[PDB]
RNA sequence: GUGAUUUCUGCCCAGUGCUCUGAAUGUCAAAGUGAAGAAAUUCAACCAAGCGCGGGUAAACGGCGGGAGUAACUAUGACU
């Protein structure tokens, strides 16, 4: 493997504008049921998720009394 | 462009100011194109049916089925709907 | 044996079709792999079919299209050779499938349902002569077939699955022809259920 | 005052280019040569024309970012820009349309049999003894190498070499002119 | 890059037809509206139409008698402040601008130099934006010309990091609470030792607070407190620089100190337990709240900006004697809580168990709500300078934003993609920067719930956020070993 | 093969010994709360139902694995791997086993 | 070719697919006849073959999404 510039290069940049537009757009989707799916253009998809919930899962109770105590 | 209240702050009342130059021209001698040159001085320089591009990307397709009418297809005759056997 | 011949044949399949009873679609629906070819392979179609149609009356069958197609394409059929109905709906809507992928040399549609919903026999009425083995004995498929038509989509059949619901009934596999009733042993013990499902005025037509 | 004002005919618009048509009626004694009142009512023919156009652009669609000085592109955060349609009018290129498809047989032999491009990749190669990567064309490339090698082991064998590649550099560029002749 | 979608060929000849210009055609089919507040006014049967929505403004001041400014809402249904009536008898409901307008923060003044290692704490000045102070990973403190971007006044004197600084409510002494568990007071425009470090801990100090001066004897100077490792709470009188008394009552660390507008300190620690001590009783804890299930981490009350200040409001004057300056304190403090007439001071917890508690601690000793929906624990809340939203950051990317008078949901702040560290509010209460684990700063605007600006600019993580009081400058810094300041 | 159904037999007695604190009474599911910590008593049993299933996991998937080897050495190497990960899997709770 | 009988109107109101008693004024390379004005230019008429006109054919090579618009002339159906 030769050395080279690339490799040690950033390949996927994405900025704030496009991370706003398509995280508003996965809340208008409006399923067809006659549409099927042919490709699915690669995103950052972990970035776009996480619409809110309002459960904040519970906490941790081994970090304080571990089981000796 | 001056404020308006008749259109709030986003239409203004507009106002022209002459600076120069102000001409004249009359018509003189001319030389048309030819069609051929016509033609082929207005091209669009080139740079899909049931097949779309969605927002956030996504190629889709639409499949359209058609219109089906089951007044066909005759029922198979069973034995037990013929009401010639009915057991009176 | 078969659930390697299952994954097989998604694979291999560019569109799926999934065949249903029209006596009680809801049962032998599997629903169980959709899941799966949702979360694993989001570009394959996966379109219903439901034959047995000349079973039910028609009313019936109208209302199960329409109550199936708030999901997926659910199509309506009847798989006979000589006297068949739906064979045209079918096939103009494989040619549709076949120009959307016009870059892709061929495409490959395989059929899974539960046994003995007519998987062979739709096969056997699109190509019109007996292609693949059909038979009222429910495991007659056991390999998959390729075959092809139109020169540019094949067609194929697999086995018949049964997913390993851990519930449900012993009974109720019965009733949704999955067992080779000769070797069930007190077959006595049954008829309940069958004096429940029909109805007393057909019963008394038939024997008589 | 009123920022609005009607017309009988509708204004045509070509917001790509920021341009209006009118084709209402003019009145042949208003704007002659001599009329006194001629610029009083040029400039408001022309006055409601604007407005209509001003009211015309400022309801365009308006693209704002989040970016801030800097940035390599253009605008900023307070920058809001107005998104222009395209323009309709068929108006006449200046050259023709660039258009040059020769094969130049290279292209035809290749593709006669399956010979497919090559995938351009790097430009260095690895050199045994030494052990450095050394440009295969680039820098004191591997061709030059037997010239400055400490002997040859077989008229000096060097120049010849220095000869031989001369001739194929020639004959390529011969090729070429050639081929851009057919 | 990633590139969004191109537009359609249909849509490309759509976008070329004439399109929708509106008029304001009368329009007067005048609307029966409702003139209601939001603490209890409904001031009083009005039928206008479509009128100037600065008109309604003077229509409530010549109303309620004062001629300011009023922003206006209806249908608390979208909450939304013709524009009635394009969409779509109708009600009105208002609140109080005092206008002073706060531009954004958008540019990137110098990058100035500075100490050897890291930066781990920056405080502003509450008189001028001119001076700034930042302790950092060395065993020293700086102070920053920010009118000319240069430094001043370094402060030699300790032998650990400086862990905490703060500025008195005065503009008169600035206190440094370091690793060695010293805590020394230096003068601004000298430079100079003001006596001996004051000590007393066995353990580092975590937070500091100072006495608010609308209760401070006129002719004398705030007090101190001081929070440690330890767990002891220390309180300090800066002209004797003897420990008044300590207070001893959690059992693991104490996380912060706070001092309330009734003479209430408030301490979380992490035993996970707020209690409320008090000084005309010498120091005897007379509330333990238990709520929460982990630790505690930097609680915070309603007035916490107000007391922060003195007397200095936005317009940079100064007093001459305490008795101008007690009567300017009482005013700012009554200006920002008076809200129904009595001291209704509220406070916000910040805990390890993904959840904030909305305590009244002096009407009762439950909360009045849970406010819960984070997914990490919760490092920074902070309260509003006019008390109405609650907004809190969270190691798990997000921040939020909460009604801050009973503890509803209101939004959510998405953007950063590391851990947030902190937030602060502007002045008017309608921006909020916001620093990360990452390099990037953001400044969100709360009116309308989007992001304003990004501004990166940073090498490494940024710990410390402080914009001034009167929106001038925005000061940041961390792992780079170099301050920051952005203007407008 | 052997090993993973030696740990998860190992798992099972645990999982079906204990009285299942949630559903028993009401009188004794207070008493073992204030015992023996209900919060700790269930989440040390759920931490080994987890062990049993990611043991399963890798038994499941090495032995797909192996089926493709073309040498000792490879498959020698893929049974030392499946191993080691089951081990590691084990070594995590020390806790739990030594409080139940 | 098929393989008793009974079923077998099959995805083709597909006419450029497997043939021609039938055709046309839809077009039409280059050629040739008419007009303007000094002339390049522009325009009228005549037109070889294929492509629109149509009958016809049943195990039937291989070839295919349907229905409208009836070209605001197209650079091999650039479309809607
Ligand atoms: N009444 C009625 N019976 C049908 C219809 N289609 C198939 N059958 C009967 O159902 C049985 C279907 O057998 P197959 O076509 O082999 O069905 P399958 O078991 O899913 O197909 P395999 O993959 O070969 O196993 C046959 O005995 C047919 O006689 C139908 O449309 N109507
Ligand atoms: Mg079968």
């Amino acid at each position: 493997v030769q050395p080279d510039r690339r490799w040690f290069g950033n390949t996927r940049v994405i900025s704030q504008d496009a991370l706003q537009h398509f995280r508003s757009a996965l809340g208008e989707t409006q399923k067809d049921t006659y549409q099927v799916l042919l490709r699915r253009n690669k995103l950052p998809m972990s970035l776009l998720e996480e619409k809110d919930a309002d459960e904040s899962p519970k906490a941790r109770i081994l970090d304080t009394e571990s089981y000796a105590d | 462009s001056y404020k308006s209240d008749q259109g709030g702050k986003r239409l203004p009342r507009i106002e022209l100011v002459e600076i120069g130059p102000r001409l004249d021209f009359k018509i003189g001698r001319i030389h048309t194109p030819s069609p051929d040159m016509v033609t082929e001085a207005h091209k669009k320089p080139k740079q899909k049916k049931n097949v779309e591009l969605d927002i956030m990307g996504d190629k889709l397709g639409r499949i359209h089925m058609g219109k089906q009418d089951l007044g066909k297809l005759q029922t198979r005759k069973m034995k037990g709907l013929k009401s010639k056997f009915d057991q009176g | 044996r078969i659930w390697n011949e299952l994954y097989k044949v998604i694979d291999s399949s560019d569109v799926v079709i999934h065949v249903l009873d029209a006596r009680d679609p809801l049962g032998t629906r599997c629903k169980s792999v959709e899941e799966y070819m949702k979360k694993e392979t989001p570009h394959k179609h996966l379109i219903y079919v439901l034959n047995k149609c000349d079973l039910v009356p028609t009313w019936v069958a109208a209302a199960w299209v329409k109550h199936l197609s708030k999901e997926r394409p659910t199509l309506a059929f009847h798989a006979s050779i000589t006297n068949s109905f739906g064979k045209g709906s079918l096939i103009q809507l494989l040619r549709q499938f076949s120009q959307l992928h016009t870059d892709r040399k061929q495409i490959s549609v395989g059929f899974i349902g539960y046994p003995n919903t007519g998987k062979s026999s739709i096969i056997n009425t699109l190509r019109k002569k007996k292609v693949c083995q059909v038979a009222p004995i429910p495991g007659e498929t056991k390999v998959w077939q390729y075959i092809t038509l139109m020169k540019r989509i094949f067609l194929i059949d697999c086995p018949g699955i049964v997913p390993p619901s851990s519930k449900d009934s012993e009974e109720d596999i019965l009733f949704r022809g999955v067992v080779r009733v000769e070797h069930v042993t007190h077959p006595e013990q049954y008829i309940p259920g069958v004096l429940k499902r029909c109805q007393v005025k057909h019963l008394e037509r038939t024997y008589e | 005052l009123p920022v609005t004002v009607e017309k009988p005919i509708p204004v045509v618009y070509d917001l790509g280019n920021l341009a209006a048509f009118d084709s209402n009626v003019l009145d042949k004694n208003d704007l002659d040569s001599s009329n006194a009142r001629r610029e009083e009512k040029i400039k408001s023919l022309t006055r409601d024309n604007v407005q209509l156009l001003i009211n015309q652009l400022l309801s365009l669609p308006m693209k704002t970012t989040t970016e801030s000085v800097g940035g390599t592109g253009g605008q900023s955060s307070v920058m809001t820009l107005l998104q222009l349609p395209d323009p309709t009018t068929d108006l006449p290129r200046e050259k023709p349309l660039p258009k040059a498809k020769a094969m130049t047989k290279w292209e035809k032999f290749a593709a006669k049999k399956g010979i497919k491009p090559k995938e351009r990749a790097g430009k260095m190669i690895y050199d045994e003894a030494s052990g450095e990567w050394v440009p295969k064309w680039g820098y004191k490339g591997a061709n030059k190498k037997l010239d400055d090698q400490w002997l040859v082991e077989v008229i000096d064998p060097r120049t010849l070499n220095r000869a031989e590649r001369k001739r194929l550099v020639k004959k390529n560029e011969k090729q070429q002119r050639r081929n851009m002749k057919n | 890059s990633t590139l969004i979608p191109p537009p359609s060929k249909k849509q490309k000849k759509e976008a070329q037809l004439p399109r929708e210009v509106a008029i304001i055609p009368k329009d007067l089919p005048n609307v029966s509206i409702k003139f209601q507040a939001l603490d209890t006014g409904d001031n009083a049967l009005r039928v206008p139409g479509a009128i100037s929505e600065k008109q309604l403004e003077e229509l409530l001041n010549q109303l309620n008698g004062t001629s300011v400014p009023y922003t206006f809402s209806c249908t608390i249904k979208a909450s939304d402040p013709y524009s009635s009536l394009i969409k779509p008898q109708i009600t009105l409901l208002y609140t109080p601008r005092a206008v002073f307008k706060v531009k954004p923060v958008t540019r990137s003044s110098s990058a100035i130099a500075g100490h050897g290692s890291t930066i781990l704490c920056s405080a502003f000045a509450p008189h001028t934006s001119s001076r700034m102070v930042t302790g950092a990973g060395d065993n020293t403190a700086r102070i920053w010309d920010c009118d000319t971007q240069t430094p001043m006044h370094t402060l030699k004197g300790h032998y650990n990091w400086v862990l905490c600084v703060s500025w008195s409510p005065d503009g008169e002494v600035i206190a440094t609470g370091s690793m060695d568990n010293t805590i020394r007071l230096w003068d601004p425009k000298s430079g100079q030792c003001l006596g001996d470090a004051l000590r007393g801990h066995s353990k580092w100090i975590t937070s500091l607070s100072w006495e608010p001066i609308h209760l401070v004897k006129p002719g004398s100077k705030p007090r101190l407190a001081s929070s440690s490792k330890d767990g002891t709470i220390k309180i300090w009188d800066t002209v004797s620089r003897v420990c008044q008394y300590t207070m001893s009552g959690h059992t693991n660390s104490v996380s912060c100190v706070k001092w309330g507008g009734q003479g209430l300190l408030y301490s979380g620690s992490h035993d996970r337990t707020v209690r409320v001590w008090d000084i005309n009783s010498q120091g005897r804890c007379i509330n333990i709240l238990k709520s929460h299930a982990h630790w505690v981490n930097h609680l915070s009350l309603s007035t916490d900006y107000a007391l922060r200040i003195g007397a200095f409001d936005h317009t940079g004057k100064k007093p001459s004697t305490p008795e101008e300056a007690q009567k300017k304190a009482l005013e700012n403090y009554e200006k920002i809580c008076k809200k129904n007439g009595n001291s209704e001071e509220m406070m916000v917890t910040a805990s390890d168990d993904y959840t904030m508690f909305l305590w009244n601690p002096l009407k009762s000793t439950k909360p009045i709500a849970r406010m819960t929906g984070h997914q990490k624990l919760v490092n920074h809340v902070a309260f509003s300078p006019d008390g109405r939203y609650i907004v809190s950051a969270s190691f798990d990317n997000s921040i939020k934003l909460w009604d801050g008078r009973d503890g509803k949901f209101i939004s959510t702040f998405r953007g950063h993609v590391a851990s947030v560290y902190q937030v602060a509010w502007s002045s008017d209460c309608r921006l909020l920067v916001s620093c990360s684990k990452d390099t990037t700063l953001k400044v969100w605007d709360v009116r309308t719930r989007k992001l304003s600006v990004d501004l990166p600019g940073h090498k490494d993580e940024v710990y410390t956020v402080d914009w001034s009081v009167d929106g001038k400058r925005v000061c940041s810094g961390g792992k780079d070993k170099m301050v920051r300041l952005w203007t407008h | 093969k052997y090993t993973g159904e030696g740990f998860v037999e190992k798992f099972e007695d645990i999982l079906k010994g204990f009285p299942n604190i949630n559903d028993v009474h009401p009188f004794h599911r207070d008493l073992m709360d204030t015992l023996y910590e209900k919060n700790h008593y269930k989440i040390s049993l759920a931490a080994i139902s987890r062990a049993k299933s990611l043991v399963e996991q890798v038994a499941r998937d090495y032995v797909r694995l192996l089926k493709f080897g073309q040498s000792l050495f490879q498959c020698k190497q893929l049974k030392r791997a499946a191993l080691g990960r089951m081990a590691t899997i084990v070594k995590k709770l020390r806790d739990p086993l030594a409080y139940l």
